[PDB]
């Protein structure tokens, strides 16, 4: 009936969402960090290459590994562009939306949960409307609904009750006095009328919106509206659900193609084909057969299997123990980590500018 | 998902100009080369710039006729048609390619638009 | 007087406090694109140091653009590591909680700002408690209040009403029923009692806490309570966790971001490279470091890293790696992706040399 | 808001403790480990430190009257030779 408390079809969806958005800022986090991660493993990669060029100085094979190192660089150094670019306004942004919805929606279901009289009557019924519910250890009546922002570790991003058509749970209501509204539970939060609602001597002057504008709670004696936020367009009295929607739905995660390995052969791979250009032919307008020839060279092929061969020799060439910890591995493809390779790579520039030395003096 | 967005097509007659814009949506568009293609026949390079935006570079059935540009602050590349013939009407489909050099070549686009239709008209 | 709508004096902090929250996001994507911006600015510094000493080989300055170099480099890629462990748990922390907090405070004074039955008679009244406020603009009553999250872009946010004690304008109240209430509006939402308040049939059966704790409703026929949130200490917790991470942002600005100016040997990865890498021995004097950086240096002071710092920066690289007209020198180039290519050139004419000394 | 606070343990706040060094300090240097975790050094007249990365503290088995500080240098050796130390405790006396 119109003007009672809200059993739990009415607020379960809402807690439902509350807890999704809570993960927001967790997939944020993950995503920052899977981006830095990602650019960090094409750095290694661009220095893997670049200490076997140095040590490999001379050769055909020494020069296909200046092109791997050359690729994994600009991929390292694009992938910081996004990040910087792309990545974190939108991560920030979700996480602004999605915890600003959250705060909304926590704020309501939590003077719900307290506007009560008896253990039979409140603003926040069970299931059945026989009792009103209690929050305990993070559950309000069984539903996970904590009403707060929890602690932010990073956790893989997912979607389940907000998703990329709306928010799944809060459909069209067609029959809210009997579905939403109990029979007999007192709730002045449920009208706005002054009889049984949040008037006092009269009626409030318009209907009141409530939880960022999803239910609408009229001035008269009749029961509540809420938005259907299932099917979202862009574009309102609700804007904070759109906003959290479009801002989730925009994400891409660190999986734009900076930060992705290419699998599409190698005179297209980033960079080869303007490096070979460049450094090798030393000419601006080069016809394909012509870059092949020059992959021939070094790579003895152009398909991605000789590219993974270059890779294996690199990862294959060890280092001077003394470069490494005391019974450490050696072997390129067994070390990590961007500033450990970075003066590894100083050493060897060193003894090519020694070497260097020592054979034009 | 990554998205270009192709709009601006249309029924044109022969002989005046249309203007194509492609919008990215989701991406770093500074770290892309940006290119137009169409297709009726297979699919044909028709212009294309740096990432850098340094270097432009046109099919030789539009040099002269085609211009194309982009504008950071909008992350959109356009492709401005003149002389428009019969020969012209395709879809024309929006690529970027990561760090690439606005060619068609060896290169490898990353991301494709699902294009906006052109059709050119000679009667009256 | 208890039970009656509230005047501005108590709904005018919220505001304050609401507004400010709205510029957290902002420094959060301020400070992210400063760490990769400083970065960017280090691994530029590393290229062109790397380009010079691929061209020089054979000159004593070469070696010094290598620990120039690697210098550069290691500042980059500590950046980066503090950039994932650090900072970007601090601004998402810092985004999160100030934007939940944000919230829970806009549903409360949106609620307030809707509650009312007349121009004269309602929750949110003005300072006078003479007229119910309306929302124009970004403001309520004429207080900045816009009950929104702003668009987001970069921004250093204001610390005025939450700083590094707390949230200065949330004092410990002395008189909530004449300061707070008015003395004839009406406002069901001023307490938990039946007659006047929230109750229908009776009292509701506890005190209601609204605002993430803020403001205590009492289910008698008495004035509210609020929190003194002013002097924090780590039922109200959105608004000390909004409190701690704030407070506990550094920004883009710990040493892995920041350049060095003391002396060379005491430079990041300097010492460690020279004994690693010219003197080969895994202890030495300091005397032996000072002897080995005068011969690539020149000397041991902020005034020689310069000195070569301007050799690398005046390194003309070929004139067809850069396009016509265009500048040449190594100081006139910047961008990560830009140097890398002219450094795998370089590269590529190093191998090429090997290749007929070898 | 980076801080190093002595309690015997140091514990860094606001810092990714994993691209420092930490070394302990008196009033002269008493004791260092390296940014890697692997290599630790001690002053002449103290021979005869530890770190927790998942606490991002550091500790000193004590088994000499001064105040005790701590000091953390990027990316450093764990000495004192020619670094310097960017960041710096309050002491413990
Ligand atoms: C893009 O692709 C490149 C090329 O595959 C990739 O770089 C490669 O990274 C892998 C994984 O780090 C390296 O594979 C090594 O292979 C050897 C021999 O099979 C293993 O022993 C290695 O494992 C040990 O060492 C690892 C650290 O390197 C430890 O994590 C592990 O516990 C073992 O102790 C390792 O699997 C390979 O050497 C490199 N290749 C090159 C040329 O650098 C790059 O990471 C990819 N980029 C992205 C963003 O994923
Ligand atoms: C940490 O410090 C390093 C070293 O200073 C710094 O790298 C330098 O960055 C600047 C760009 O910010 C490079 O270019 C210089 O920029 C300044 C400021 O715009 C200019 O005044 C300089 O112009 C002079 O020098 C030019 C070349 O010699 C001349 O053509 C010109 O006429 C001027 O005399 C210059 O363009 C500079 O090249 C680098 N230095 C090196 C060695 O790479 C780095 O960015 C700092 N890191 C951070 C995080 O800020
Ligand atoms: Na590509
Ligand atoms: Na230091």
């Amino acid at each position: 009936a119109a003007e009672k408390g809200f059993k739990q079809a009415f607020w379960q969806p809402l807690c439902q969402v509350s807890e999704e958005l809570d993960d927001q800022p967790k997939g944020a986090l993950f995503t920052l960090q899977a981006a830095a991660s990602k650019i960090q493993k094409m750095r290694d990669a661009a220095l893997r290459a670049s200490i076997y060029a140095e040590i490999n100085h001379g050769t055909n094979r020494a020069k296909a590994a200046v092109i791997v190192a050359n690729h994994y660089a600009m991929k390292a150094d694009s992938g910081l562009e996004a990040l910087k670019q792309t990545l974190s306004s939108q991560e920030v942004t979700a996480t602004a939306t999605a915890s600003y919805l959250k705060g909304r929606i926590d704020e309501y279901l939590n003077l719900l949960l307290q506007t009560k009289e008896s253990g039979t009557s409140g603003c926040m019924m069970d299931t059945s409307g026989t009792n009103t519910v209690t929050k305990a250890g993070g559950t309000i009546g069984g539903v996970p609904c904590k009403l707060q922002l929890s602690p932010i570790q990073p956790k893989r991003p997912a979607a389940t009750y907000l998703g990329k058509a709306g928010y799944v749970g809060l459909t069209r209501q067609a029959d809210a006095a009997n579905n939403f509204h109990d029979n007999d539970a007192e709730c002045r939060l449920a009208s706005g009328h002054n009889t049984n609602g949040l008037g006092k001597s009269g009626q409030l002057s318009a209907a009141v919106t409530m939880a960022a504008g999803y239910v609408t709670v009229a001035n008269s004696q009749t029961a509540v509206t809420v938005q259907a936020l299932d099917a979202l367009q862009e574009a309102a009295a609700h804007q904070p659900w759109i906003d959290a929607w479009k801002a989730k739905k925009a994400l891409t995660g660190a999986e734009t193609a900076e930060f992705r390995n290419e699998t599409a052969g190698i005179a297209g791979k980033t960079g080869v084909t303007k490096l070979v250009e460049e450094a090798l032919l030393k000419k601006k307008d080069s016809e394909a057969s012509e870059i092949q020839t020059e992959l021939k060279k070094y790579f003895s092929g152009h398909e991605n299997e000789q590219w993974t061969a270059i890779e294996k020799l690199i990862s294959e060439q060890p280092v001077a123990q003394n470069l490494v910890g005391d019974n450490q591995p050696t072997k390129l493809g067994e070390l990590e980590g961007n500033a450990k390779l970075t003066t590894i790579l100083a050493y060897y520039r060193m003894e090519t500018a020694g070497k260097f030395e020592v054979l034009t003096q | 998902q990554v998205q270009l967005q192709e709009s601006g097509g249309g029924l044109v007659q022969a002989g005046g100009s249309l203007r194509l814009s492609c919008e990215a949506s989701g991406l770093t568009f500074s770290n892309y080369a940006m290119a137009w293609f169409r297709q009726a026949k297979e699919r044909e390079f028709v212009a294309g710039i740096s990432w850098t935006g340094s270097r432009t570079y046109y099919a030789d059935s539009v040099r002269g006729r085609f211009t194309t540009s982009r504008d950071g602050h909008k992350n959109t590349v356009y492709l401005q048609m003149n002389d428009l013939k019969p020969e012209d009407t395709a879809v024309y489909l929006c690529a970027a390619d990561l760090l690439g050099s606005g060619k068609d070549g060896t290169s490898v686009y990353e991301y494709w638009g699902q294009g906006t239709q052109v059709t050119v008209s000679s009667h009256h």
